[PDB]
């Protein structure tokens, strides 16, 4: 047989590439790009002040940030139509903006008794259970009292130097730049932006009508307690209102038959593994099989947690003065990405088991195989070393120069290196002992010497394996 | 200009209503060498010093 | 040789000033070495600058 | 009888390439490089206006345009790079139609229109404003000898709202400032073409100007632009009669090749496409034919220019000219190549060359069969990063843009100050898992294949040789 069997075998995976790559080309258009480009543009590389360059990308100081909530940002939330509020005559900025402050409370800390005479307070990092919730200044509005997480339907956002929580004092903006201006004079004259803060979040949405496309605006900066700004953005195109054109339900049948042929999949698993050879982990060609249907019903399971979950929009439309609440929609995209991703990349890499039609593509597989059990020690061997570079760089040079300052941003730096991108230029001044000692030992022993042991022992396999198939032939 | 660097950005930032806690006075020890130098020929630097 | 540099800033900024028009820092004077401290409370951690 | 048949072919062929290398090299003449430059200087990188940066090249409003139109765009075209105008400059306008939705039932209170993305189907041939003329009023494409453009984001129609502009300064300024005046660039937009024609006597060039702007649906402004010098009297000193009779002997040379391979391939019925050396030949007499097609094509038609230099008052169109002039060129610079790679066959006379020429000729199997195993590997880890970065880096926006990215990647051109915050998660593991399986294992088979056949071939040509 092996021919009258593999043909079914093989047209049922076309079939199935095909829809996964319509899918694909469905999710992924060629207009959110602009759109999120132009959108991107507006707010980030746009100065707070024409007498001055510094943009929101490029924040250095507590004062800089008033001057962009007034400025760069109400300029690029409210244009006058030739009340509703269009920003690029397109996009429709539907709800209102929301502002938010995380901050810690006085005394979280402890300093020592012989110099308790100039220290009269400290604000430790940023923690759970150091977070302020008393209220502070004027007692008038939201502004100046805590708000519980599940009382602002919030979340976690896993920030650059810790992961915020939902809570924290927020202030819902006007619709009219004449009352938003007003609200954040007031802000900043009554001081609440102290010392004790830690965080600051603003959120808004825009719709963008010709196209069916939802944008959500989420901006955040971060006050360490070693003094400093760092900001950070994020802008997701959203889609919620899917039915309206017949590529749509183009889109929904594929995806029902996608989901037919993973319960396809799944239960011709299911029988394979218990109505035949049990323990049939040593093929490599049966462990992809089970990575794929997994990260499938993953991807199943994720969408109809929250394609089924849209009632916000709902709640949004019976009354739009209010702030609406995408963000768990966004995150819950973003995830969905990450698995669509990585499904489609090993369903394309499975392909490579329908390539053995003639004696070169079969050769070039069985080199390529039996290369394999051989370069994994190697590999090991070689990657230990790679980390013990890694950590020495983490340890020594992990304090001034901002590449070497996290363990993966090490390795990051260290496969760079290997591409040839990254100059020592700044080493020296960081360290002028163990710098160069450091650059010239990894770039000559990783670069001239462990790295052809790779060339070689694939050179050597591919050439017993074709000398082998070669004498093959001296036999028949 | 070390002298208007020192009195615009350093000194501000040593003192003020919080700024930063120091713990500990600055210094500026100095050394003359008694050996006198002279202008090199015009150009920054020609080798060395 | 070594400046106390003064502890407010009136008087600091008066005693540089004074040591400035003085002729301190013109000669071969080969160094200057300005290094004062910083240590964060919230951390933990001191600095020497 | 093998070596005076062989040097017969080399030298005709020698014959053939000197012919073609003199007759290319004739075609390029270094004024050309400094005429385009400095149009484009002129057009696109002088300010908008005296107090504003915003030149052509960084448009980013509706406004912009309209200050554009009346400030650099009249300067350099109205100059005091010295060069005259010929005929008259002439603006198109494409728009779509508002109704192009079906809005969804929930919002259809709050917004009223969709001016829909650019379209055949959605286009509006209604008219709008002050019926005046051709500006306010849909003309159809064959009314006006138009053809298809392909801007940067679809492809456009060659209808729509034109308008001819004036010579002197003064009209083209009243007409663009009533223009102004009524609402004619609207929401509804989605093409702005400027099209005209310049001699500059000083030297014998003309040139074919062309700017586009594209106004996408979600606001914002793309520009583009076309320069085409061209050079249409090409008689005019002894260089030019050497130049016809080199494209008269070229036309000979091309009349006997192909006349000996229709006699050839009437020998061999088939079995013929397979020594991969006709296979060449074949490729090299087609390509030539086309390009001698085109040639006769774009001069039978050269005198409808003539009559323009005595300062007529129409639109001179020019689009043609200058698009086959471009694809006379893309086909010349590739029947170039390829002939240049033909030599290939006549330089086996060697030893070392002849030992090459069979190494390559006896890995090129395993090669081919590698080259799908990496691509398939390459196009896979392209998806992913369309799939991933298709959105916010710029660099994976397209999916060709992928794989050159990838490419440029491979040539160590990295620069992962996007990858890493554009993807936390996910963005490093494939930077990271792209190096190790490029530089230490998919880039060591292509040398493991060559380091073996080259070895394999020099033992059995040296046996051969001492047998
Ligand atoms: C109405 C208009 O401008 N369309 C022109 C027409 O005038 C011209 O006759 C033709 C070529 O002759 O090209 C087109
Ligand atoms: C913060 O607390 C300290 C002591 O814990 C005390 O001086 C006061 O309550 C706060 N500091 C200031 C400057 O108000
Ligand atoms: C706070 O409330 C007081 C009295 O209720 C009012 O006078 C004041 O304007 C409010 N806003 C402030 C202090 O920012
Ligand atoms: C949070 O969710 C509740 C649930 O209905 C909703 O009423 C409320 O408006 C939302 N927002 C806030 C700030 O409570
Ligand atoms: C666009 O069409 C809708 C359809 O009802 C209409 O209400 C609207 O007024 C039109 N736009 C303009 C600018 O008239
Ligand atoms: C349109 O009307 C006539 C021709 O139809 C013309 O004289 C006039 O100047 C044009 N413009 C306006 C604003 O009427």
């Amino acid at each position: 047989k092996y021919l009258k069997s593999v043909l079914r075998e093989l047209v049922t995976y076309l079939l199935f590439l095909i829809v996964l790559c319509i899918l694909t080309y469905g999710m992924m258009s060629s207009n959110v790009y602009y759109y999120t480009r132009m959108m991107s543009q507006l707010f980030l590389d746009t100065p707070v002040s024409k007498t001055e360059k510094t943009n929101f990308k490029t924040l250095s100081s507590m004062e800089d940030f008033w001057k962009f909530t007034e400025g760069s940002l109400l300029d690029g939330l409210y244009w006058k139509m030739q009340n509703r509020s269009f920003i690029f005559y397109e996009n429709l900025l539907l709800g209102v903006p929301r502002i938010r402050q995380l901050r810690v409370r006085n005394g979280s800390c402890s300093i020592p008794q012989d110099l308790r005479d100039e220290i009269k307070e400290c604000y430790d990092v940023y923690s759970v259970s150091s977070e302020d919730r008393a209220p502070f200044g004027p007692r008038n509005g939201t502004a100046w009292i805590y708000t519980s997480e599940k009382d602002l339907n919030g979340s976690s956002h896993w920030g650059i130097i810790a992961t915020y929580s939902g809570a924290g004092y927020y202030l819902d903006l006007s619709r009219t730049r004449e009352e938003t201006a007003a609200q954040v004079a007031s802000l900043k004259k009554n001081v609440w932006l102290d010392r004790g803060t830690r965080a600051t979040f603003i959120d808004f949405s825009v719709y963008n009508a010709n196209i069916n496309l939802f944008c959500v605006v989420r901006l955040l900066v971060e006050f360490p307690a070693t003094g400093g700004v760092i900001p950070s953005w994020q802008f997701q195109p959203l889609k919620l209102i899917r039915y309206v054109t017949t590529f749509d339900f183009f889109l929904a049948a594929c995806e029902i038959i996608f989901c037919f042929f993973i319960f396809y999949y799944v239960v011709e698993e299911i029988l394979e593994i218990r109505i035949h050879k049990l323990h049939y982990f040593r093929s490599f060609w049966n462990c992809l099989d089970v990575v794929i249907v997994v990260l499938s019903v993953v991807a199943i399971g994720i969408n109809i947690y929250r394609t089924s979950n849209v009632e916000v929009l709902l709640q949004f439309l019976e009354d739009q003065n209010t702030f609406p609440n995408f963000e768990h929609l966004a995150y819950w995209q973003i995830q969905f990405n990450n698995i669509a991703a990585v499904t489609v990349f090993f369903v394309w890499i499975k392909l490579f088991k329908f390539i053995n039609f003639n004696r070169t593509m079969s050769q070039l597989s069985t080199t390529m195989s039996r290369c394999a059990k051989d370069l994994f020690g190697f590999a090991i061997m070689f990657f230990i070393i790679f980390l013990a570079y890694a950590q020495l760089a983490y340890l020594v040079f992990g304090t001034q120069v901002d590449d070497f300052s996290t363990f993966q941003e090490c390795i990051f730096t260290q496969f760079r290196i290997i591409l040839g991108d990254i100059n020592f230029a700044e080493i020296e001044e960081a360290n002028r002992v163990l710098g160069p000692i450091y650059f010239t030992t990894f770039v000559f022993f990783m670069f001239f010497i462990l790295l052809n042991m790779f060339l070689a022992i694939i050179n050597d396999t591919y050439s017993e394996v074709k000398s082998d198939l070669a004498q093959q032939k001296a036999e028949m | 200009e070390l002298w208007p660097w020192m009195a615009h950005v350093l000194l501000p930032y040593v003192h003020g209503n919080q700024s930063s806690p120091e713990l500990g006075p600055p210094r500026l020890r100095q050394v003359r060498l008694q050996e006198a130098l002279y202008p090199d020929p015009p150009g920054p630097r020609v080798h060395t010093c | 040789y070594v400046q106390e540099l003064g502890l407010s800033l009136e008087e600091s900024r008066d005693r540089l000033r004074f040591l400035q028009l003085h002729n301190w820092l013109d000669n071969r004077s080969r160094a200057v070495f300005l290094e004062l401290t910083r240590y964060s409370p919230a951390v933990g951690l001191h600095a020497a600058v």
